[PDB]
């Protein structure tokens, strides 16, 4: 607050944090949806898809966390096989419209890197491992995300560069670069060289 | 030459008891002067706070109250107009931006710190665009012959043609430090010693080179010791900064070698490369507490690489401030013989203050007296223009001034000539 | 004073009525009373100065206060008596721990300046004396601990000498002196015996002088006369007592070495008779192992360091040109000339060139080495430009010359005149590295020019060595790589089977002037020329790390141990010399401003003013100009003017601006003859007053006036309070000649001591003194 | 050296006050200070009264230096006191001394009738 108002305001909204400690499902954070494919989203997790925190009713002091970007619930989703149609009810995506969204991409890109440390672990002591599984479903993914421009492949690309950054991430670079040709191998004839 | 305006504060000056301050000055592209002075009523914030003029506004003065705890050294404009650096002591380098695209309203969000070591020197990278200008042309009809671009390379480019957009600071340590904007609001610092001897850095100036290299002119004051030279190389490597820095010839100055009395003019005083990308001439300003000396250095090759002076005045009195023009003419042969017959000396100028009131305009290469303006106290800071023809300048008062120069520095053209 | 003692006489009546009553709250209110007017700084600055009107009043004032604290103290009040005892203690005053900064001041003395003179010593410990008052037992003993621990923590080599020399050569004269400018003998005798409680710094030192110190010590104090001969001895009787719980020994060395450094000067002024095989004997010995050392440490403690180099020096003079000779006696005068030079080179190197100037020539007649030192050889502050017209003599000699280096051994040695080749010496290695560089000359034939220089005389080799790191300074990276190789061979090992005499020792001498010409250029590229620690203190910083926080790491150690150390005055040194004066200064009170504890804040105002010392003038002026200014002016600072450390503060200002009046190293000196500015111009103000302390100083106390003046009272009006408080308890009688005026009438105006110190109390004085005390 | 307004001012006064300069405060500079007096057989003899004049002194207010110490320990000087406050905030701004001094006398006066 200005410093002249100070803890006349300050205190005046701590009285509000009862309240607010009834409005709020305990432990949202750490809940986490079994992925359908059948559409009927129900609306408790819906995103914001400019920041991804909670849709929240009123101005309340709600908990701290509750204005954190819910990355973990997005990865848990983008890792499971058919939650296509459940990411699009989730940030609100139309497909009708094109947007590039944002936050989305960067959930990718964290998405591909700990795909990256995953597979330079080990990879070789079980073949299978989910690790491969891992791969294919992350190239699915990716070829539908990036096609559709909600998310952007110059920029995405770009981003992984800064990120493959001080982790000598290379064990498993040949998958990475598979999925690349999924995109380019999709698009190049769609969009300039540039890109 | 002329003076236009004088612009003063009302009840506001006097300050008492305590010590003056150096300025700092910098006009932009767009024609905003960025300028602080010596307040100091009922706070020292007043002597840290960053004044916008717009050069056309009467008296509206915008102030920004800059956060920086020790006294604000260094302030410098974007290539274009539109981000203002500046650097105190003890660190802190901030990056004003416009709020709202107001001329009226900065902010600064991104910044450096290498905490407790002073900013001797601040410079933003360079981006690649240079042209010259062929007077010699000034009837040619077409825009393309008169205005060419000279094929320079931008410091770290980054993924295309496109140049990263940071700055490069140098502190009074041996320590440079470089910033890295990336098109998101993301922000890359690296700081590394010059050489391995660490030493005192009392001046310094940055240019910049074809080829993508920074030049870092050191100094520690004493104008009996080398003007010591550092070729920087900025890269990312993975994600972070790189620095490389290489030992270039170093230079000592002549007044030392005079052997009839040289312990005179014990006190390098400023250092200044001709322009940021003209990286091979360097002037420097020997002073005693009386009179002072410049000279003009260039690093021309033959030991391969060697500074051989050009020129230096013969006495003067202490000089306050340089300013050193910014218009990129061509200097070649052909247009310094054009621009001496018809009298064309836009950037052929620097302007040098005196501690009597006296500012002389200097030739550049052969430093000789072009033109004298009295004052009728001294300029502790001047700045010339992007083109060349008005000086701003700030007294040892609370007096910003605006000064015109002509172009012919007052011989008398014909009009059709004037008009041209 | 009369309702004073009315009101005595109240308590004095109400207790003897509590003492027959045995609710009596009359003597309660009788106190309180007391201590509400007693209280008050205006009423015992009142009472102090109605002393001097009405004497023996005073006298009854006290008989009362007696016969009171009597009557009281047998019917005592778990209130009231402390009270009563407060009020007694009051009106008796109407009419420790270590001390570090002797310790850092000796310490500072002994680690950068050995050759500075004892009179400037004694005047700052006088100083150091007469500011915090301190008891000469307790000052005595921290002079001695401050010598022997200095002397433990000293590096192996020329220090631990140089330690030696100063506690027992450089502190008895220190003393001596104290004596004289001041029942000496009683208090150092306390001194000693508080010292010898000290058995573990004792056993620690004699384990480094693998003798017992302190009776060398004891020893010499009583050669002084410091000391009688009883204490000396019982002195000495308890030390072997709680002692008892072939080479020699450094101090016997050194002990012994001064009266040869005054015999050798008495026997060498005549050329052992004009002897010079007498004369290559005795400096044959001389170069024997650390002999040189000895006589250059006794010489530096004892002041007689530049009659020693006067003496080298002529005799340089007298051996550089050539007397008609055949092959041996030239081949004497040479060597002369080596052991001269080598000597000089070594003692400027290690003590300063301050010792080899002569200070006064009269005539042009400066000697040779001088102006090779002058204009020719590498030191801290000094970088050398290789193409000054000195290192350009001649085309006519330098072609000669290089055809005297190609013929084969000089063979010409019998005729030389040394100090025109040792100067031609630049160009002949500048055309050499020409011709390499061209590529006109093979390298085997550059190993044969590196020879003949090295080989028959070794100062040729310090010569080109000179001009090859002036000359490898300026070049760039890429140009150094040939001439490097030059140093290569011209420090490489002995050259052998010519060797005139005393060859290895020459080696080893010129070895170490060597090290220390080329570490700086050897330092900017990772190049090892591994010549056989001699640098102890060289290349103290981190490489990468900013410089505020090796200043903050420091002077937290210093706070946390309690004194300076050798290496952290090094240190503080070289951040004095980078940062500046204004950054070093702001930085460290900046550290001392946020300090909460009282002990902490008062040891770290008695360790930063030694600190200070490096160039206290300097610091002074921006202290009392720009630091104090700026935090008495600005309105946002002023809270860090807090108590604990504003008190400490305004000591260490008073301590700086005392001292600066009264009224010091090398790299100081340079920045200072390098500064240029115009403190008139600084302080504009609204004896000489064209030196700027008194411009300072005339501007602060404006400043301070305009304070007290002023409304908005707050933390920096006590500062100012404070200032002045101490201004006057510091002073003996001048910093408060440049008071205003009007300081008079304000700081009473707002409260005391002030005015009844300055008013010395005549009979006049005290009507004057009354009206300021009284009116507010 | 003293603005010759209020030297004006002082010479044109009643014999009731006795305007003199406090010997404390800084003198010959800026602002002055002055400590009055009164003298009426019809009134009584009351605390000094303390007035701090500014430079520049018409075209703004002259400012009473309060001393609430001193209107204790009495009821009467208590209501000299507060009636004094009251006229005070009764006044028109940019007066001159004398009306603070009359102010004063009035006050006393209103005080002597209100307890009598």
């Amino acid at each position: 607050p200005h410093w002249l108002l100070g803890n006349l305001v300050s205190d005046f909204v701590d009285t509000f944090r009862p309240t607010a400690r009834i409005n709020s499902i305990c432990g949202r954070c750490s809940l986490l949806p079994v992925v359908n494919n059948s559409g009927a989203i129900c609306n408790s997790w819906k995103l914001d898809p400019a920041t991804l925190r909670f849709p929240l009713k009123g101005l309340l002091p709600y908990d701290k966390d509750l204005f954190e970007p819910q990355t973990a619930l997005l990865r848990y989703v983008l890792e499971q096989p058919y939650s296509r149609d459940m990411v699009c009810n989730m940030l609100g995506l139309n497909k009708q419209h094109k947007q590039r969204c944002p936050v989305l991409e960067d959930q990718l890109v964290d998405l591909v890197v700990y795909a990256m440390e995953r597979s330079e672990t080990e990879e070789k002591f079980d073949d299978g491992g989910t690790s491969q599984l891992l791969w294919q479903h992350l190239s699915s993914q990716l070829i539908f995300f990036v096609l559709f421009q909600f998310a952007s492949f110059p920029h995405m690309v770009l981003s992984l560069h800064q990120k493959l950054a001080g982790r000598g991430l290379i064990k498993g670079r040949d998958h990475l670069m598979w999925v690349l040709l999924q995109f380019i191998s999709g698009s190049i004839q769609k969009n300039a060289l540039a890109d | 030459m002329d003076l236009a305006y004088v612009c003063e504060w009302e009840k506001w000056s006097k300050s008492t008891h305590c010590p003056s301050v150096p300025l700092a000055c910098a006009w932009s592209c767009r024609n905003l002067i960025a300028f602080t002075m010596d307040l100091r009523s009922d706070d020292q914030d007043l002597t840290r706070m960053i004044h916008i003029l717009d050069t056309e506004h009467p008296w509206d003065l915008h102030s920004i109250p800059s956060e920086h705890h020790e006294a604000i050294t260094c302030l410098e404009w974007d290539q274009s107009g539109s981000r203002l650096l500046s650097a105190d002591a003890d660190g802190q380098i901030k990056c004003w931006s416009m709020a709202d695209h107001l001329a009226n309203s900065w902010e600064s969000s991104v910044g450096s710190l290498v905490e407790g070591d002073p900013i001797v020197a601040l410079s933003w990278l360079h981006n690649g665009v240079k042209l010259a200008l062929h007077v010699e042309k000034s009837g040619a009809s077409s825009f393309g012959e008169k205005f060419s671009r000279v094929k320079f390379s931008p410091s770290l480019t980054l993924f295309g043609g496109k140049p990263m957009e940071g700055w490069i600071a140098v502190t009074v340590s041996g320590l440079v430090t470089v910033s890295l904007l990336k098109p998101s609001g993301q922000v890359l610092t690296s700081t590394e010693s010059l050489c391995r001897l660490r030493g005192r850095v009392a001046l310094a100036d940055i240019a910049f080179t074809g080829g993508g290299n920074i030049v870092v002119a050191t100094a520690d004051g004493s104008s009996a010791s080398p003007v010591q030279f550092y070729k920087v190389c900025v890269s990312v490597v993975s994600e972070k900064c790189r620095i490389d820095t290489e030992i270039l010839p170093s230079l000592f100055m002549r007044c030392t070698t005079d052997l009839n009395r040289k312990d005179k003019f014990p006190a390098i005083t400023h250092l200044k490369f001709l322009a940021r990308d003209m990286s091979e001439q360097v002037l420097l300003c020997a002073s005693s507490q009386t009179s002072s000396i410049v000279e003009c250095w260039s690093l021309r090759k033959e030991t391969i690489l060697k500074w051989r002076i050009l020129s230096a005045t013969n006495d003067l009195d202490r000089v306050s401030a340089v300013a050193l023009p910014k218009l990129p003419i061509s200097l070649t042969n052909t247009d310094l013989k054009v621009a001496s017959d018809t009298q064309f000396y836009p950037g052929l100028g620097l302007a040098l203050a005196f501690h009597d009131g006296s500012v002389h305009i200097v030739h550049r290469l052969s430093l000789q007296t072009m033109a004298v303006f009295y004052s009728s106290v001294h300029l502790k800071a001047m700045q010339l223009s992007w083109t060349s023809l008005a000086l701003v300048g700030i007294d040892s008062h609370g007096k910003l001034s605006v000064l015109r120069l002509s172009p012919s520095m007052g011989h008398p053209l014909e009009v059709g000539l004037a008009l041209r | 004073l009369s309702a004073l003692h009315w009101l005595l006489r109240c308590t004095a009546a109400s207790a003897e009525r509590l003492r027959e009553g045995l609710g009596e709250k009359q003597l309660a209110m009788c106190l309180q009373r007391l201590e509400k007017t007693l209280s008050s700084t205006k009423n015992r600055a009142l009472l102090h100065i109605a002393k001097l009107e009405e004497a023996s009043s005073w006298t009854a004032i006290e008989h009362s206060l007696l016969k009171l604290g009597e009557i009281l103290a047998n019917l005592s009040n778990p209130q009231l008596r402390s009270q009563a005892e407060q009020c007694g203690t009051l009106i008796r005053s109407i009419p420790k721990t270590g001390f570090p900064t002797v310790h850092a001041v000796i310490l500072l003395e002994g680690t950068m300046n050995l050759t500075g003179e004892t009179q400037s010593l004694v005047e700052q410990l006088t100083m150091v004396k007469r500011m915090q008052h301190i008891p000469t037992p307790l000052f005595v003993l921290e002079i001695w601990k401050a010598c022997f621990v200095g002397l433990i923590e000293s590096p192996e080599g020329t220090e631990e000498l140089k330690w030696t020399a100063f506690t027992f050569l450089k502190i008895p004269q220190v003393l001596v002196k104290l004596k004289k400018y001041s029942d000496f003998t009683e208090d150092v005798n306390c001194a000693f015996e508080f010292l010898l409680k000290l058995t573990p710094l004792l056993d620690k030192a004699d384990q480094r002088c693998n003798c017992d110190c302190t009776n060398f010590l004891l020893q010499e104090c009583g050669k002084q006369g410091l000391l009688s001969e009883a204490s000396v001895n019982n002195l000495m009787a308890k030390r072997k007592a709680d002692r008892e719980h072939n080479i020699q020994p450094n101090i016997q060395l050194i002990l012994r070495a001064e009266p040869t450094v005054t015999n050798i000067l008495k026997t060498m002024d005549a050329d052992h008779s004009k002897s010079p095989e007498g004369l290559l004997g005795v400096l044959g010995h001389m170069l024997s192992g650390k002999s040189l050392d000895l006589l250059l440490a006794a010489a530096a403690a004892t002041g007689k360091l530049k009659s020693f180099a006067r003496k080298f020096i002529n005799l340089n003079e007298f051996t550089t040109y050539g007397s008609e000779e055949s092959t041996k006696p030239a081949s004497v005068r040479a060597l002369l000339f080596d052991i001269s030079f080598l000597m000089l080179c070594h003692v400027a190197q290690t003590y300063g060139s301050e010792v080899i100037l002569s200070e006064s020539r009269t005539g042009a007649e400066v000697p040779f080495f001088e102006t090779w030192m002058q204009t020719c050889m590498p030191e801290e502050g000094k970088i050398l430009n290789p193409d000054h017209p000195c290192f350009r003599p001649d085309s006519t000699k330098v072609e000669s010359l290089v055809a005297l280096l190609n013929n084969s051994s000089e063979m010409k040695l019998v005729q030389m005149k040394w100090h025109e080749a040792c100067l031609s010496i630049s160009a002949a290695i500048l055309e050499i590295l020409n011709a390499w560089e061209n590529g006109v000359l093979a390298f085997e034939s550059i190993q044969k020019i590196t020879d003949n220089i090295k080989g028959k005389v070794c100062s040729l080799a310090v010569c080109a060595v000179a001009w090859l790191v002036a000359h490898v300074r300026m070049l760039g990276l890429d140009e150094r790589e040939k001439s490097l190789q030059m140093i290569r061979q011209l420090a490489g090992p002995l050259f052998s089977e010519n060797t005139l005499q005393f060859y290895n020792e020459r080696v080893v001498i010129m070895n170490s002037i060597l090290e220390r010409m080329c570490a700086d250029v050897l330092q900017q590229t990772a190049t090892q020329i591994k010549f056989p620690d001699t640098m102890p203190y060289w290349n103290l910083l981190p490489p990468k790390r900013p410089i505020k926080e090796v200043l903050t790491d420091i002077f937290a150690k210093v706070l946390e141990k309690g004194w300076v150390d050798s290496r952290s005055i090094h240190i503080f040194d070289t951040l004095l010399h980078m940062g500046g004066v204004y950054w070093f200064c702001n930085n460290l009170i900046k550290e001392l401003l946020k300090e909460t504890r009282k002990e902490h804040t008062l040891r770290a105002v008695e360790l930063l003013y030694s600190i200070f010392c490096l160039d206290m003038q300097q610091v002074t002026l921006v202290l009392l100009g720009h630091i104090l200014p700026g935090l008495l002016t600005d309105s946002s600072k002023w809270h860090s003017l807090m108590d604990p450390p504003g008190t400490a503060l305004a000591k260490l200002a008073v301590w700086c601006a005392l001292s600066s009046y009264s009224s010091a190293s090398t790299r100081q000196k340079k920045r200072h003859r390098e500064d240029i500015e115009d403190y008139i111009s600084l302080f504009p103000l609204d004896v000489n007053m064209r030196d700027p302390l008194n411009r300072v100083l005339a501007n602060l106390f404006l400043l301070i006036s305009s304070i007290l003046g002023s409304r908005t009272a707050g933390p920096h009006t006590q500062f100012v309070q404070w200032f002045m408080e101490e201004c006057v308890d510091c002073l003996e009688q001048s910093v408060l000649q440049f008071m205003p005026f009007t300081t008079v009438s304000e700081l009473v105006k707002v409260s005391k001591v002030v005015l009844a110190i300055t008013d010395l109390s005549l009979p006049l004085g005290r009507q004057v003194a009354a009206k300021a005390i009284a009116a507010l | 050296s003293i603005p010759s307004v209020l030297q004006g001012e002082v010479a044109r006064l009643d014999p009731k006050f006795l305007v003199n300069l406090d010997p404390s405060h800084c003198s010959n500079n800026g602002t002055v200070h002055l400590i009055c007096k009164l003298d009426d057989k019809d009134l009584p003899s009351v605390p000094p009264l303390e007035l701090s004049v500014p430079a520049d002194y018409p075209a703004q207010s002259p400012l009473w230096i309060d001393r609430q110490w001193q209107y204790d320990a009495n009821p009467f000087l208590q209501s000299v006191h507060r009636c004094m406050t009251s006229r005070l905030l009764q006044l028109p701004d940019k007066h001159s001394v004398t009306a603070l001094l009359n102010t004063w006398a009035q006050s006393v006066h209103q005080a002597c009738l209100s307890a009598a």
